[PDB]
């Protein structure tokens, strides 16, 4: 299972994913790379589910927004971007159905830093923390009871550790690599933590 | 044929901009028997001229005002045929919306539907512009509507025209002894003194059809023997 | 204009395919020669300015590995032909594993520059909409050896050993007729091509106004020339007199 | 079937074994499971017999057509990704393939593992088939981006070895390629097991092994 | 039958669409319209055509319609036409807002409508649309907008411009009267004057006035479409300024 | 659907719809793209009533992808729609590849768009002429030009537009190669101005680099047009 | 079944005297048991006097809100007046109804006023659909969503005819409360909207969060 | 201006139709082909058009099955589209019924095809004639022409100048019945040298035979044989 992992505070959003590429019962990869999907314009896709699906339909997406705003010369806003994935998600469910979990993050000056949970069924809402996967189970809590508004970067990343040393020590998948990408202040940083 | 190559406008632009089929097709509908539409304070009439070629024809076969739902009459000037396709196209889409929402339709939704209509066939290839001119009369929540409908797809609201022969000569009769304040009673006799002024001879019950929508009420097609009462005066 | 392009004139033509053969009398020249070791494309490319990128421009493209094509006409229709042969011929070579025949290549080309007389719904739909208005020479090397073939916006083709395309279409094929041998050995073949070309060429023969492509019958592979290739064959050319 | 492919100092190993199977009768002992996509790109078949052989063909074709109309050679990356979107347009239908695209262009060396669920994988060392988890513990037990050659050749030959000795749907005879800048070398066209047993396992060949 | 066929989508002997200058002359034949920005928003003003004393003057407006709640737009040309392509205007922005869960920026809007005049102009057999639009608005992304679109599918924004009937002199006052920072109040007035002086006269008449602004205060973005009896209050207002 | 052939062979043996089509492009403003090292400049006659038209509305010069740009001329509408089509190939391609386009793919697909409307019952020839700067794949930089036609080549510099042929002659003798930013900048704006007013609101002027796509501020090609009238002046 | 309890959620509608209250939970569900949101609203407004509440599977009523608002803003541009509630109901029945075989897992209500225009009259007005558009007309109260049956309990033992707004607002507040406290997939929060002619009111209650 | 011959659905005031009758005048153009039988064989001979010097002839006839073979005369695409739709339509008999096709039925398939593309404005006639010899119980020739109509013949000739041949061939009809297999080839071959340009002979490079019978599938005559038949042409044309 792939394990997501979102918090957006006042003057940011992080987003964090284990980083294994699962074949089976054998890790492909021990540093995955077709999980974050970066969008032009301060917004970043997270993907969880098969392989195959997330690539599909975080390409279809990445590129979509891409042309939109070439097209219109502009940046999509984050609320446009996370309901126009929604909605594709929503078409295909009942057609040819993606299934694939999202975490979709991004800042614009309208809204500041956003952060919206859609689970595979493309059920959708803005939230202030989520996870997805198994490990959700392991670290909606403390994503619950460490979160403050006005938290800063470094508390966040350090709420973001307690979750990553819960999952190694109680999930019964051992993850212990993971990247994060973090939104604030005008940039987008991609940071790897081993626990 | 309705396909492939052979689908291209029959309407197009002049140098000077004009769009001569709608001018034919307007000047067929001066040609046609002149109807009319008064719009008074708790009701609208429509009034046509129905002069039977001869004693043979039934005259009840022909109406030249129709009914498109409860509360929504039609009259026109031209083809008739053109009118036939016209008026099944209305009641088509006065169900419609009826399905959709439960609810009459609303006059003015019908005229843009209907205008919208005509107006397709004024570009798409392949065919040439309806030859006539609609009155559209009707009562809803926001009160009563009269409204004509070109053979280019334009609609106007009115509170009294006259569409046909000899229009203009009409419409200034009408404009002046029209004012927003009247009865139904008083525009029932103003539309028939119109009409006599434009009709060359003597006018009859059998000469002229009459439609009202009045008091909110259903749309009703005064008899011959109303329209004789109306006269007797 | 007042006809449809499917007209027959009164001496059973088709007045659109006339006319796109006048279109093919025009743009550089090229020529072909096929002799028993292999067969040699040789154009002239007419640089419109020094600002443009001779590599970006060519009148020898390869249409399979085996094949090769000289084109006339106009080029943006040349292109499109020939683009159409490729995707035919790697198609042909997937589903059979070998090499096509280059008449057949020939054939399918001619077909598609038909296209436009609606004669059959048969497979595709008609989608062109004209004649082409081009005129290829295509060469190359299948089974039965070398070969050169001629097709034009009529749907007919002829097989050459040689022959010529473009605005010096004439002058360069009476130069072939008198000058071309069945036997003649393969460099001799590209000492004709070029001695051809600069007799029928405005401009003086050069490395950079010559383009030369070959598909011999030792590998069947067709072979662009580089700048020491065309300088070879320059030098031993004979005297312009 | 035991496929494998990792890159080295000198550039890319591929190694496969050569059993094919119909259900558990062995079909052949010399089928080819690695096919040349280009002249920089092989390909290896895991799964399907058919399916493999068909879309990997099918690839080369669209390879060839691409080439010739933009006049350069296509990348790894973009060789897998017309595979992968291929393979996901037929989700659900039950294709089985298992591939590893490897090769040379001008981004360096490049692998990708792309099966039948679409999924499209970049990386350095891979094996599919039935054998696999045998190779890659082979494999990893024993890697070092600075083998030479012969010890990169070696240690595939090995990782094949073991993995047709575990595993039932794989053996016959082991093929070693090599990927360089310029092509690729077949360093061992094939090599039957039936020695390597004897030459790594039981040498001495004066009673049966005991696992 | 191709006898009877006009060749609408075919180029003319010196690169023009023959349909689309005769579109374009029909527009220059129809009543002004008139557009320009302030700071408090966009004023478009229109001149009615007279037909008869007897047309119903009330909460009807011809010329300048509602396209979306922040889109609104000014026609001149052939009417029918213009509310084929308003109704697919309106469409365009309600599906916008479907797909994306936000209002249709102004631009994109006009792009949509633009590109469906150009592709009657480029393919088919039919006659092009004969309206030219005055599209004004207010997104977030670019502000107040005014836009003005032609037959053959091309547009270009304006902070003043006016189409149809004798488009010269309006502009001429516009160019020589509008200001980079006008309030409501002015750009009402100036809209007055040119519509004023472009019908050949001094002080306008309210019975052929249509005039309408859309302003966004207080974050809600309002259309107001002036009555006659506010038009003769701004229409006093003009008499006593000039 | 209609499907008549528009676009037939005259007697001449010529494509007369095309030709109009290429009378529509000399109808339009001048646009010219000079190649560099790792660069290349373009620019174009800009046309705007002054206080009353909106200067950043009109896009002639546009980007169509990460890394490609376009500018054109003839009938804008006609470009607008070639352009979109163009931006969405850009993102196909990116997407059945998963590599962005390359400058000669985009130029190759735009050509063969315009010839296919040159060839296909019921459509006109797009009446533009396009100037295409990007980068190939082993990230050198090229320009390329396509017609109405269909036919494309590449340049170190061209002109396209009306009066295209003053500008092509001038920049033969005063193009070099691998100038520096500022030096094709001006030559450049040299270029546009043999045959536009001069003037900075007259022009639009970008830079292309692998990073993005840079349009020159107006102050900088206000003191490059005040060097132009200078040394023009000390010309005459 | 299972579908509707995959996320959970429920809508009440109750009218007064010159005033109609509309409320629901805010909880966003997963699994059946996993709380991911506690602000996931599930009343919309259409217009000043149509509301709409949607329970049931969050894809589907965000899929049905942004299908009804492009419907009734298009009505609306079009007419220039805003919609009436009664057309506004038939509208949704049809739209449920032309997916009849593969519907939308919504369970609608639809609250607001009917507008008798003589001076203008309010009359309250509610509705409740199933999946398919079937509609029940009511004066006092409507429910839906998988607390149907606690709600309809509350609501058959505690509605009063003709209350005022505060009264109202108590009313149908404690109607949802102990409905709520009764159901394990529901609650997380309750949002009320207590509509008047004049005003709306827009209440969040102090509710459990377990 | 004939203000009728425009469009290919229009009859003139003397009920021709002149699209089809241009696409037939297409026919005399080609190059001449000569067909006859004897109560066993159909032999079949053509002329090859050369562009120039350096061409080789175009080809003249076509197998179309095992007992079944073209020759044709007009615009080579059309006859090629015409071609491709007799083989298949021989080969998925073949398949769908495990027997040779019947001559009759497949040539009126193609005088349907013919016949389909003169009724649309959007068509027009295949401008070319084909001349079918078969062997299917008994020799049989025909002719199909753009209007959709075909004939039977017992000997037949069309192309440019083919007048001389018919001659020569309505001359010694009598005599085919009944002649062997090698006096029928010369007779073929003297008809077509009958058509023949002042200056020019009958070669090799430029003849076209097909001999198809009894026991003898359609098959060309090689070099050699063409040759010595030649030069007995020749020789006895001398006397
Ligand atoms: O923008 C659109 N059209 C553009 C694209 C081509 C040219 C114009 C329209 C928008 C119209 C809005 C009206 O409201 C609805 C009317 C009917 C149905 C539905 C909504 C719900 C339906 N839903 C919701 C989720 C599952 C599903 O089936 C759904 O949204 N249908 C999509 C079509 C989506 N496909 C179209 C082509 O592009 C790829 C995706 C759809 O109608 N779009
Ligand atoms: O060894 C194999 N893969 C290696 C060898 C090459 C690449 C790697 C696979 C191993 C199992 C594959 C499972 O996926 C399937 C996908 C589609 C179909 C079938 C199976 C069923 C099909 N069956 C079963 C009985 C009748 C029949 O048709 C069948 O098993 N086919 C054999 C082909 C064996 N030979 C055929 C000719 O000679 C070359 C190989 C086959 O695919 N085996």
């Amino acid at each position: 299972m792939d394990t997501l992992i979102g918090l957006r505070g006042n003057n940011f959003v992080v987003l964090a994913a284990d980083t294994y590429s699962i074949n089976s019962i054998i890790k492909l990869k021990n540093d995955d790379n077709t999980k974050f999907y970066d969008i032009h314009g301060n917004k970043c896709l997270l993907l969880g589910g098969s392989i195959g699906d997330r690539l599909q339909f975080g390409e279809f997406i990445r590129k979509n927004v891409h042309l939109y705003q070439y097209q219109n010369n502009t940046d999509m806003f984050v609320k446009s971007f996370a309901f126009f994935t929604r909605k594709n998600l929503a078409y295909y469910l009942r057609r040819n159905p993606f299934e694939v979990n999202c975490l979709i993050a991004g800042y614009d000056k309208k809204d500041g830093y956003q952060l919206y949970w859609c689970d595979y069924l493309s059920n959708m809402d803005s939230v202030n923390k989520g996870a997805h996967g198994y490990g959700a189970y392991l670290v909606s809590a403390i994503l619950d009871k460490y979160y403050h508004e006005n938290l800063t970067v470094d508390e966040a990343l350090d709420i973001f550790k307690l979750c990553f040393e819960e999952l190694k020590k109680r999930f019964l998948l051992t993850q212990i690599n993971y990247e994060l990408r973090i939104m604030y202040d005008n940039k987008v940083e991609t940071q790897y933590v081993t626990v | 044929m309705a396909d492939g190559e052979y689908s291209f406008s029959l309407t197009t632009f002049s140098p000077t901009g004009k769009l001569v089929q709608i001018e034919y097709a307007l000047n067929r509908v001066s040609s046609s028997s002149p109807a009319l539409g008064i719009r008074a304070k708790n009701g609208v009439i429509i009034a046509t001229e129905k002069k039977s070629p001869n004693e043979l024809i039934e005259e009840n076969s022909i109406f030249k005002i129709q009914q498109i739902s409860e509360h929504i009459g039609i009259v026109y000037a031209g083809m008739p045929g053109d009118f036939r396709v016209l008026l099944k196209r209305a009641r088509k889409e006065a169900i419609r919306y009826s399905l959709q929402y439960g609810s009459e339709i609303l006059v003015k939704e019908l005229v843009k539907i209907i205008a919208s209509i005509v107006q397709e066939f004024t570009q798409t290839g392949g065919v040439r512009p309806f030859g006539l001119s609609l009155l559209i009369c009707g009562v809803d929540v926001y009160g009563y509507h009269l409204y004509q409908i070109d053979p280019s797809g334009c609609y106007f609201n009115w509170m009294a025209t006259c569409v046909g022969k000899d229009y203009q000569n009409n419409m200034s009769f009408l404009e002046k002894r029209y004012n927003k304040d009247i009865e139904i009673e008083d525009a029932i006799h103003t539309a028939i003194l119109t009409l006599k002024e434009s009709y060359e001879g003597v006018l009859n019950e059998k000469n002229i059809e009459i439609g009202v929508a009045y008091d909110n009420k259903p749309f009703k097609i005064l008899t011959q023997n109303e329209i004789k009462d109306y006269l007797i005066e | 204009y007042d006809r449809g392009v499917n007209t027959f004139s009164p001496e059973g033509r088709l007045f659109q395919v006339e006319y796109a053969l006048g279109a093919i009398k025009l743009g550089s020249t090229a020529v072909g020669i096929c002799v028993n070791d292999g067969v040699i494309l040789a154009s002239e490319r007419r640089i419109s300015s020094t600002l443009i990128e001779k590599d970006s421009v060519e009148k020898l493209l390869s249409i399979d590995d085996h094949i090769g094509c000289a084109m006339s006409g106009l080029m943006a229709d040349a292109r499109t032909l020939i683009d159409y042969a490729r995707v035919e011929c790697n198609h042909y070579k997937f589903i059979y594993n070998e090499n096509i025949n280059i008449k057949s290549c020939v054939e399918l080309i001619s077909e598609l520059a038909l296209d436009f007389s609606n004669l059959s719904d048969s497979k595709r739909k008609k989608i062109m909409s004209r004649p082409f208005g081009v005129a290829l020479l295509i060469g190359g090397v299948d089974k039965n050896g070398p070969c050169l073939w001629y097709t034009e916006p009529s749907g007919t083709n002829t097989r050459f050993s040689a022959a010529s395309i473009g605005s010096a279409q004439e002058g360069a094929e009476l130069l072939l007729q008198e000058n071309y041998k069945k036997d003649m050995t393969f460099e001799q073949a590209e000492i004709l091509a070029l001695t051809v070309l600069r007799q029928v060429m405005e401009d003086k023969l050069s490395t950079s106004n010559v383009e030369i492509c070959a598909i011999k019958k030792s590998d069947q592979t067709f072979y662009k020339y580089n700048t020491d290739d065309i300088s070879r064959i320059i030098d031993v050319l004979p005297s312009p007199v | 079937t035991t496929t494998l492919a990792f890159k080295f100092k000198d550039g890319i190993i591929v190694a496969v074994d050569s059993r094919a199977s119909m259900g558990s009768f062995i079909s052949s002992q010399n089928v080819e499971k690695i096919i040349e996509i280009n002249k920089n790109i092989l390909g290896t078949m895991a799964g399907g017999a058919a399916d493999c052989l068909y879309w990997e063909k099918y690839l080369g074709k669209i390879i060839k057509i691409y080439e010739l109309r933009n006049n350069e050679k296509i990348s790894v990356r973009a060789a897998s990704t017309i595979l992968s979107n291929i393979l996901y347009q037929y989700k659900g239908y039950g294709l089985c393939c298992g591939i590893i695209l490897s090769g040379y262009d001008h981004t360096g060396f490049n692998m990708f593992y792309v099966d039948d669920s679409g999924k499209k994988v970049e990386g350095n060392l891979f094996s599919c088939g039935s054998g696999s988890t045998y190779a890659y513990s082979i494999l990893d037990s024993a890697y070092d981006y600075n083998l030479n050659l012969d010890q990169a050749v070696e240690l595939a030959r090995n990782a094949i070895y073991h993995a047709t000795f575990r595993d039932g749907g794989s053996g016959g005879k082991v093929r070693v390629f090599h990927i360089h800048k310029n092509g690729y070398d077949k360093i061992i066209e094939g090599e039957d097991v039936f020695d390597l047993h004897y030459h790594y396992t039981n040498p001495e060949q004066k009673d049966q092994y005991v696992m | 039958a191709r006898r009877y066929d006009s060749r609408t989508t075919t180029f003319s002997p010196e690169g023009r669409l023959y349909q689309v200058e005769y579109a374009l002359e029909a527009i220059n034949n129809a009543s002004i319209t008139i557009g320009l920005i302030t700071k408090d928003g966009v004023i478009l003003g229109a001149d009615k055509v007279f037909i008869s004393k007897l047309i119903d003057k009330a909460n009807n407006y011809e010329k300048i319609y509602k396209i979306d709640k922040h889109i609104f737009c000014g026609v001149a040309g052939l009417n029918a036409d213009a509310n084929i392509l308003i109704n697919q205007s309106r469409l365009y922005a309600q599906r916008y807002l479907y797909n994306y869960n936000e209002v249709q920026p102004v631009s994109q809007l006009v792009v949509q409508i633009c590109d469906i005049k150009q592709s009657y102009t480029q393919y088919g057999g039919l006659r092009p649309y004969g309206v030219s639009f005055l599209i004004g608005g207010y997104d977030t992304k670019d502000g107040y907008q005014l836009y003005h679109t032609d037959p053959s599918g091309n547009y270009s924004g304006w902070f003043a411009t006016a189409i149809g009937t004798n488009n010269l002199t309006a502009s001429s006052v516009l160019k020589q009267e509008w200001k980079n920072d006008m309030t409501l109040e002015e750009g009402l007035l100036l809209a007055l004057k040119t519509l004023a002086k472009s019908t050949d006269t001094e002080i306008p008449k309210s019975e052929k006035i249509e005039l309408a602004y859309l302003t966004n205060k207080d974050g809600e973005v309002y259309q107001k479409y002036l009555t006659e009896k506010e038009i003769e209050e701004l229409i006093k207002l003009y008499t006593q300024k000039y | 659907s209609y499907d008549r052939a528009i676009t037939v062979f005259s007697p001449d043996g010529h494509l007369l719809q095309v030709e109009h089509a290429l009378e529509a492009v000399k109808k339009g403003g001048c646009a010219v793209a000079i190649k560099s090292s790792n660069f290349a400049v373009l620019a174009v006659e800009k046309k705007n009533i002054p206080k009353l038209q909106n200067p950043k509305t009109t896009e002639k010069l546009i980007k169509l992808d990460e890394h490609n740009c376009l500018a054109f001329a003839g009938l804008n509408a006609d470009a607008r729609v070639l352009v979109n089509k163009t931006r969405l190939e850009c993102q196909r391609y990116y997407l059945n590849m998963d590599e962005p386009a390359p400058v000669d793919y985009i130029a190759k697909y735009v050509a063969k768009v315009q010839q296919k409307f040159t060839h296909r019952g019921g459509v006109r020839p797009f009446g533009i002429a396009t100037l295409i700067a990007g980068f190939k794949n082993n990230k050198e930089i090229c320009i390329y030009q396509t017609e109405p036609s269909g036919i494309y080549a590449a340049w170190k510099a061209q002109a396209i537009g009306k009066n295209a042929k003053i500008v092509q002659e001038f920049l033969e003798k005063n193009y070099q190669e691998n100038m520096e930013q500022k030096d094709c900048i001006f030559l450049a704006l040299k270029a546009i101005f043999e045959v536009v007013e001069l003037s900075s609101k007259n022009v639009e002027v970008a830079l292309l680099t692998e990073k993005d796509l840079t349009f020159i501020e107006e102050q900088e090609i206000n003191s490059m047009v005040e060097l132009i009238d200078q040394e023009r002046t000390k010309n005459n | 079944g299972s579908i509707y309890n995959y996320n959970g959620g429920c809508v009440l509608g109750m009218s007064g005297s010159n005033c109609v209250a509309i409320a629901c939970d805010l909880r966003l569900g997963a699994n059946t048991f996993t709380t991911v949101s506690t602000k996931f609203s599930k009343i919309f407004k259409m217009n000043n006097n149509v509301y709409v509440g949607l329970s049931g599977l969050a894809t589907d009523i965000q899929t049905l809100y942004e299908i009804l608002r492009y419907r009734v803003n298009l009505y609306e541009v079009r007419q220039d007046a805003e919609m009436d509630v009664e057309c506004f109901a038939n509208m949704l029945s049809s739209i449920l109804y032309s997916n009849r075989f593969s519907p939308y897992f919504v369970n609608p209500i639809v609250v607001g006023f009917k507008l008798k225009h003589y001076k203008v009259n309010y009359e309250p007005y509610l509705t409740a659909y199933d999946l398919i558009g079937a509609k029940c007309e009511t004066r006092d109260f409507v429910v839906n969503g998988v607390t149907s049956e606690q709600l309809f309990g509350m609501c058959e033992s505690l509605y009063v005819k003709d209350q005022d707004e505060n009264g109202l607002f108590e009313t149908i507040s404690q109607c949802l409360l102990s409905a709520l406290d009764r159901d394990c997939i529901s609650g997380w929060g309750a949002e009320v909207l207590v509509l008047t002619p004049e005003k709306i009111i827009k209440k969040k209650l102090k509710a459990r969060m377990d | 201006r004939n203000l009728y011959d425009t469009d290919n659905i229009i009859y003139s005031p003397e009920g021709r139709l002149y699209q089809v009758e241009y696409a037939s005048e297409a026919i005399k153009q080609g190059t001449c082909a000569v067909a006859i039988k004897s109560k066993d064989y159909v032999v079949v001979s053509g002329l090859k058009k050369c562009i120039s010097k350096l061409s080789f002839p175009q080809e003249k006839i076509f197998k179309i099955d095992d007992y079944i073979g073209i020759s044709m005369s007009g615009i080579t695409s059309d006859a090629k589209v015409l071609t491709k739709f007799m083989q298949n339509e021989c080969l998925s008999h073949k398949f769908l019924y495990n027997e040779n096709i019947n001559i009759e039925s497949l040539v009126r398939s193609v005088a349907d095809k013919y016949q389909k593309n003169t009724q649309k404005s959007s068509k027009r006639a295949f401008g070319v004639g084909l001349m079918i010899a078969a062997y299917h119980n008994e020799p049989c020739i025909f002719e199909t022409r753009p209007n959709g109509s075909y004939f039977e013949y017992d000997a037949l000739s069309f192309g440019a100048r083919s007048h001389a041949s018919k001659t020569y061939l309505e001359k010694n009809l009598h005599l085919f019945e009944e002649c062997s297999l090698e006096e029928l080839i010369l007779h073929c071959l003297k008809a077509l040298k009958c058509s023949l340009s002042s200056e020019s002979e009958l070669t090799i490079s430029n003849t076209a035979l097909a001999v198809v019978g009894k026991n003898h599938p359609w098959q060309e005559i090689s070099s050699l044989q063409l040759e010595e038949y030649l030069s007995k042409v020749k020789m006895d044309a001398e006397q």
